[PDB]
């Protein structure tokens, strides 16, 4: 069970922290993924550092125990988006999604 | 009994940093793991790896990290190095299983893994099942230091996994059961 | 080129099974895991099952056993889903995801599965 709180409201300018906690998340990856809304989700990090080619130099992931952070330095106005973050059950059985976190 | 919240958990940690997991009031099955060939150590000290399924512990408690190839040899009861020393000692009593298989296809970029850590300077020598997961600057002559400074190291090291590699430097996830 | 085609917008009963295909091409297809999300209009993810197109098993989420139903079709390089029974609940845009993560030798038991990459365009069903 993966929870992160449902909001960020940030003016363009700022650091936006978006946590996420689970407490089967000693031993599995956190996968982030934005969603403008209207189409599929993009892969934002993986592998709770690691950032696929396409994805900006703003976003920076991090894991500190059971709670992993994504970091927009320097938010623009299209980083509207809600942000989502992936686990499993520390098997790698029943990946589970976070509850949303509107960034605004 | 949940093997696949060990096994097949996928951020094992630092051979320095290593973690157990309880495994407690659950029926294991114990046949999961020797009806697979690509482990390459599979060594039980104490048990027979066979007759598992008929032996009922208090708790078993499932240490799991990562070294390099040619340091799978030193987690083994009476074994010294800078594995079986500085960081990971097993008892000279130790009844369990050291599981062990190569992970390359996961633990090893071709650009260069450097995010498992060894100890590789310390004060003393670590009594088994111990940890360390102090990171102090190292003085070999006692004092406090602060680095960059004449003997004055940080006591961890990066294996730095490569995929073109020998299997002697390839990585490892090593799994060890401890029974009781 | 790596894409995954889905199928078209349906409308359905509370009772209904529905049937959502997911076209593959370009990535080499026994290699990628293909994950299946779901996405109930102003509510957030949520993960259904996945497939090994190279019939080594499913897996399905937990408050959805017996009712979701994947399979693979390795000739026309499809997979399928099947949810038997929608409820009222069930009204989601459907995803069929791609894995980033190349599957290969016996399959290096310790792997990172997950990491939905190559998104398809989603398939709204509505009971
Ligand atoms: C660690 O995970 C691997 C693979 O990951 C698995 O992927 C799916 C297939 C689901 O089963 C998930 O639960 C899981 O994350 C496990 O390997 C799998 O083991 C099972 C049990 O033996 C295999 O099923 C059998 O396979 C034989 C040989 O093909 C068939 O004859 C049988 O009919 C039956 O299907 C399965 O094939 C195998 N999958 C792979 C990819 O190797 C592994 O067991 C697991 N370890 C632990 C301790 O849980
Ligand atoms: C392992 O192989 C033996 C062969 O005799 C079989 O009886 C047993 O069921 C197998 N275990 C699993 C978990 O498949």
């Amino acid at each position: 069970d993966l929870t992160q709180p449902p909001s960020v409201s940030v003016s363009p300018g700022q650091t936006a922290r978006i946590t996420c906690s689970g407490d089967a998340l000693p031993s599995q990856y956190v996968y982030w993924y934005q969603q403008r809304p209207g189409q599929a989700p993009v892969l934002v990090m993986y592998k709770d550092s690691e950032r696929p080619p396409g994805i900006p130099e703003r976003f920076s992931g991090s894991t500190s125990g059971t709670t992993a952070t994504l970091t927009i330095t320097g938010v623009q106005a299209e980083d509207e988006a809600d942000y989502y973050c992936q686990s499993a059950d520390a098997s790698t059985t029943y990946h589970v999604f976070g509850g949303g976190t509107k960034v605004t | 009994c949940p093997f696949g919240e060990v096994f097949n958990a996928t951020k094992f940690p630092s051979v320095y940093a290593w973690e157990r997991k309880k495994i407690s009031n659950c029926v294991a099955d114990y046949s999961v793991l020797y009806n697979s060939t690509f482990f390459s150590t599979f060594k039980c000290y104490g048990v027979s790896a066979t007759k598992l399924n008929d032996l009922c512990f208090s708790n078993v408690y499932a240490d799991s990290f990562v070294v390099k190839g040619d340091d799978v040899r030193q987690i083994a009861p009476g074994q010294t190095g800078v594995i079986a020393d500085y960081n990971y000692k097993l008892p000279d009593d130790f009844m369990g299983c050291v599981l062990a298989w190569n992970t390359r296809n996961i633990d090893a970029t071709s650009t260069g893994n450097y995010n498992y850590k060894y100890r590789y300077l310390r004060h003393g020598k670590l009594r088994p099942f111990e940890r360390d997961i102090s990171n102090v600057p190292f003085s070999p002559d006692g004092k406090p230091c602060t680095p960059p400074a004449l003997n004055c190291y940080w006591p961890l090291n990066d294996y730095g996994f490569y995929t073109t590699t020998g299997i002697g430097y390839q990585p490892y996830r090593v799994v060890v059961l401890s029974f009781e | 080129q790596v894409q995954l085609v889905q199928s078209g917008a349906e409308v359905k009963k509370p009772g209904a099974s529905v049937i959502v295909s997911c076209k593959a091409s370009g990535y080499r297809f026994i290699s990628h895991y293909i994950h299946w999300v779901r996405q109930a209009p102003g509510q957030g993810l949520e993960w259904m099952g996945k497939i090994d197109p190279s019939g080594r098993g499913t897996t399905y989420a937990q408050k959805l056993q017996g009712r979701v139903s994947v399979t693979r079709d390795t000739s026309t390089s499809s997979v399928y889903m099947a949810l038997s029974g929608l409820r009222s609940d069930d009204t989601a845009v459907y995803y069929c995801a791609r894995d980033r993560f190349p599957l290969s030798d016996p399959y290096v038991w310790g792997s990172p599965l997950g990491g939905l990459d190559v998104w398809g365009q989603g398939t709204t069903v509505i009971v």
